[PDB]
């Protein structure tokens, strides 16, 4: 059933025996019973092999040992019992075997330990107690060993250690007691533990620092994480010169000691995490073996300038949200690596800061007050691959030294505007820059986070040549034909009706809108081919303001004018004594659409969004602070006179429409109001296809019809007045005959 | 105190592979151990690690299993579905001190390391 | 021969061995959860026989009985098995 090894070897998995096997040779060395069903071991069981060393007893759910059966293994070495279901310790068939070596008894629920347990064992070494349910340390059983090396008790319900509980161990190595439930200790438990070298106490509810640790004087290891404690008293690590590794963190430290890490010989690592009240630099004295350093969350105001005069090892540096404002130099290290300082007071840089240092790789320097940067800070700087700089007041950026870059960052320094050289970084990999055609400098594989897309373009600002022609010819034509029409019905010297001074302030809202476009047409032509270097300056200023100003101003202007002019024609027919009632009104309009347009101006970032200075467009997120209010004014304001017009088609029938000279007035109107309908739609659709997530359009096509299908009313309002109303002619004819007059 | 490692060896993308390592030896706590990636040209990097809910790597998540059977004291980890930048040198390391998810990303801290083996993936 | 923390056992097959009421030397015994208006227990010393009996027993609770006995000394009576150096063979009751 169980294969021979030949060298007196015995093996059983998984052959399902409930009973010792028996008939195999009475020499073998060693017996391996593993997965089998094993219940009760018989008295006797053991009694055919005098020659057994080790002995494995694995997963089987052995419950009761006849105290005789394990007599007779007086060469016994080593006992594995773990994952059975015993539920105490077995005080008897123990005392037996005299030559035991290890023992292990684990994942057993085990709650009692019999007094005389563990009694006879005169060289035991390794014993393992975990995964039970023991609920206080056994010390007299414990105390009968006197050779024991190695003593694991993790995962039990422990809560207190009583006084003198580990006299008689001698020779203990390593103890592990982690996830139990200690809360107190006492000062002299630990004591007689003089070559004990690991100690291992973690995930309890230690409350206060212990002391009974100042009794060990060669205390290799020490880890406490996850406790409770709080506060490091000085002095606490006097007792034990020797010490290689400090575990601590997750605890809700408040108070370190000035002089606690004094004279450590050999320590390692230093992590200190959330100490806030802590305010000044620990004493460092004699401490020459540190790697690595790093404090967080403290007050610190100030560095000492020997600091790596002492630590001649120090690889990498952390010192973030702190209140450090100046800088000592490092020029004495060597071996530094990676150096963080974040969340500081930093406001300057000088030359002799950073100067020396062969080995700095990464360097990160975020979220400051420096504003002054030296040429030469980074020119001796050695190969360094990743530097961070961002949301800190700079104004400009010194590049010496820095070609082998690869990673940079520079977001929300707005104060910085000037465009960054391609030349001197050679190696770059990924860009972060504040404004967006600071890109278009390297057109590009090179990485900028910043979209650069078509609605910031970096050569042409109009694109497309024929749509460059397109928008000069509208712009002309506009101007000239609303200063024709503008000087038909004003320079007559004749009265003047509510309907013919309505129209001549639709000419004059017409022809801003005009020059809104040539100030456009202008820029783009001046800026033909490097819009990259100009957009910046241009966004900035003022220009931008006072330019997307004058074009809000003048598409309110024209609608509220055209409203009114309607219900102008709507109550004359009716009365077929308005006019200085109208007049005033139209004044008073004529004031809504100046502070319309003015009252973006006082809010932040809202003209900024594109170059071409209006808003409607949008892009990313214009999140509808005012666009959708106001393209809900212009549709509510186009339904009512479309029922006011309908109204007046009920009222009034179509023969007396064809016979009224008013009724020719209103079909002018007509055609201006559907004409004004149709234009306006596509720019209220674009304004409503971010809300929709299925529909999305190239920003190639929708700055194209923005630009042109924004400014046409300008252009075609004159064209149909004179083309299609012969009091135009008659106007004509009457400026005739004055400047005929005249001359 | 001694450590050995069995498996390895060369596979084509997309296979399964079975690592066994075995420990002998009472200092080491059986509560940390982790298996150690190495790509030459750079440092040893943790890629999974039992403390005590399993740590795992940015990468190798949702593909690979990690197991420990203290019946007969053995580190289980196996891999499906490679890709070829899995291909490296393999170790276990097994620390003296309990540890959490945070040590697993710094080296320095495990002590007890292994001979290695090698795996390719095509 | 000599009288110290005799106990009795009761084991149903499949599961693990607990124990039952037992008396110490001085008396005063320990008394399990289940024993209590059910078994009683008396021990004399003159030839060191104990007596058990039953009254209004349940059908079920009947398994194999064994009665153990300790000549050591030094540990306190738990009524719990692994402190008893010697075995009876036992009896089944049903």
């Amino acid at each position: 059933p169980c294969s021979c090894d030949g060298d007196r070897r015995v093996d059983c998995s998984g052959k399902g025996l409930t009973a010792v096997p028996e008939g195999l040779s009475a020499f073998t060395q060693a017996l391996d019973i593993s997965m089998n069903n094993i219940t009760q071991l018989p008295e006797d069981a053991f009694a055919n092999f005098p020659f057994l060393e080790e002995l494995q007893l694995a997963g089987n759910d052995l419950s009761f040992i006849h105290p005789k059966a394990l007599s007779g293994l007086k060469e016994l070495k080593v006992l594995t019992l773990q994952n059975n279901q015993l539920k105490t310790v077995p005080s008897e068939a123990i005392r037996g075997l005299s030559a035991l070596q290890s023992l292990r008894l684990d994942a057993n629920h085990i709650t009692s330990v019999p007094e005389d347990s563990f009694e006879g064992l005169v060289q035991l070494r390794h014993l393992w107690l975990d995964d039970n349910s023991l609920t206080e340390v056994p010390v007299h059983p414990l105390s009968n060993l006197p050779t024991l090396q190695a003593l694991t008790l993790a995962l039990n319900k422990i809560s207190s250690i009583p006084d003198f509980a580990f006299t008689n161990l001698s020779s203990l190595v390593v103890l592990h007691l982690h996830n139990n439930k200690i809360r107190s200790l006492s000062q002299h438990c630990f004591d007689g533990l003089d070559n004990l070298e690991t100690l291992d106490l973690n995930y309890n509810n230690l409350g206060e620092f212990p002391q009974a640790i100042k009794a060990l004087p060669s205390l290799k290891e020490l880890g406490f994480h996850s406790n409770s404690i709080s506060v490091i008293p000085d002095g606490a690590f006097d007792g034990n010169p020797l010490l290689r590794t400090i575990h601590l963190y997750d605890n809700p430290l408040s108070f370190v000691g000035n002089s606690a890490f004094h004279n450590l010989s050999d320590l390692h690592s230093l992590v200190i995490r959330g100490a806030s009240m802590v305010q000044q630099f620990p004493n460092l004295t004699g401490t020459v073996h540190l790697e690595s350093l790093t404090l967080t969350g403290t007050k610190i105001s100030s560095i000492p300038n020997n600091l790596c005069q002492e630590q001649k090892m120090l690889r990498t540096l952390d010192l973030s949200y702190n209140n450090i404002r100046d800088l000592p130099s490092f020029n004495g290290c060597h071996a530094l690596e990676e150096i963080s300082l974040q969340r500081n007071q930093i406001y300057q840089i000088k030359e002799g800061t950073f100067q020396g240092l062969i080995s700095l790789r990464i360097l990160d320097l975020s979220r400051n007050l420096i504003h002054e940067i030296h040429s030469r800070a980074f020119a001796t700087l050695g190969p360094i691959t990743n530097l961070d700089v961002s949301f800190n007041e700079l104004t400009s950026f010194p590049t010496e030294g820095l070609n082998g870059l690869n990673q940079l960052k520079l977001v929300g320094n707005f104060k910085l505007k000037e465009a960054l050289a391609a030349k001197d970084f050679v190696n770059l990999r990924s860009l972060s820059v504040p404004y967006a055609y600071q890109c278009c400098a390297f057109a590009g594989i090179i990485h900028c986070t910043p979209s650069t897309g078509a609605f910031k373009p970096c050569e042409y600002l109009l694109g497309s040549w024929m749509i460059r022609l397109t928008v000069w010819f509208i712009f002309l034509v506009a101007l000239f034909f609303n200063l024709l029409v503008i000087l038909t019905t004003f320079a007559s010297c004749t009265s003047l009706p509510s309907s013919k001074l309505f129209i001549g302030l639709i000419s004059v809202s017409n022809l801003f809108m005009g020059i809104y476009t040539g100030i456009l047409t202008f820029l783009d032509a001046v800026s033909w081919g490097r819009f990259a270097e100009f957009g910046i300056w241009w966004e900035t200023g003022s220009g931008c303001k006072v330019a997307g100003f004058l074009a809000v101003f003048s598409s309110e202007s024209a609608i509220f004018l055209l409203m009114l002019a309607t219900v102008e024609r709507s109550l004359s027919a009716k009365d077929i004594n308005h006019l200085k009632q109208f007049r005033v009104a139209a004044l008073l309009a004529f004031l809504g659409a100046t502070v319309a347009g003015c009252f973006p101006l006082f809010h932040r970032g809202e003209y900024s969004a594109s170059p071409l200075c209006l808003p409607f467009p949008g892009g990313e997120t214009p999140s509808l602070g005012f666009t959708v209010t106001l393209v809900l004014l212009n549709s509510l304001a186009f339904l009512l006179m479309a029922v006011i017009y309908t109204k007046l088609y009920c009222n009034l029938e179509k023969e007396d429409l064809s016979e009224n000279s008013q009724s020719s007035m209103i079909k002018h109107v007509a055609w201006l109001i559907f004409t004004n309908c149709i234009f306006f739609c596509p720019v209220a659709f674009f304004s409503f296809a971010p809300l929709i997530t299925a529909i999305s359009i190239s920003p190639e096509i929708m700055k194209s019809v923005t630009l042109i299908f924004f400014p046409l009313p300008a252009c075609l309002n004159p064209v149909l007045y004179v083309f299609f109303n012969p009091k135009f002619k008659e106007d004509w004819k009457l400026l005739k005959r004055r400047v005929t007059k005249k001359s | 105190v001694a450590l050995a490692e069995s498996g390895g060896g060369s596979v084509a993308a997309g296979g399964a592979i079975r690592l066994s390592c075995t420990a002998s030896g009472y200092t080491y706590s059986k509560y940390c151990m982790g298996w150690f990636r190495q790509a030459p040209g750079a440092e040893r990097a943790g890629v999974s690690g039992i403390t005590t809910s399993p740590y795992y790597a940015d990468s190798v998540a949702g593909r690979f299993t990690i197991s420990r059977d203290n019946i007969a004291n053995t580190l289980y980890l196996q891999m499906n579905s490679l890709a070829p930048a899995d291909t490296a040198m393999y170790y276990c390391a097994a620390s003296r001190l309990s540890c959490s998810a945070a040590d697993f990303k710094d080296f320095r801290n495990f002590v007890y390391w292994g001979q290695g083996t090698q795996v390719t993936s095509a | 021969y000599s009288p110290y923390c005799m106990g009795w056992f009761r084991q149903a097959p499949g599961k693990a061995r607990e124990g039952v009421a037992t008396v110490d030397l001085d008396g005063s015994t320990i008394y399990a959860d289940s024993v209590k208006g059910r078994f009683t227990i008396s021990q004399d010393n003159a030839k060191n026989t104990l007596y058990l009996q039953m009254n209004s027993l349940k059908p079920e609770d009947t398994a194999m009985y064994y009665c153990a006995s300790r000549t050591r000394a030094g540990v306190t009576c738990g009524l719990n098995w692994a402190i008893f150096s010697y075995w009876g063979q036992g009896t089944q009751v049903t």
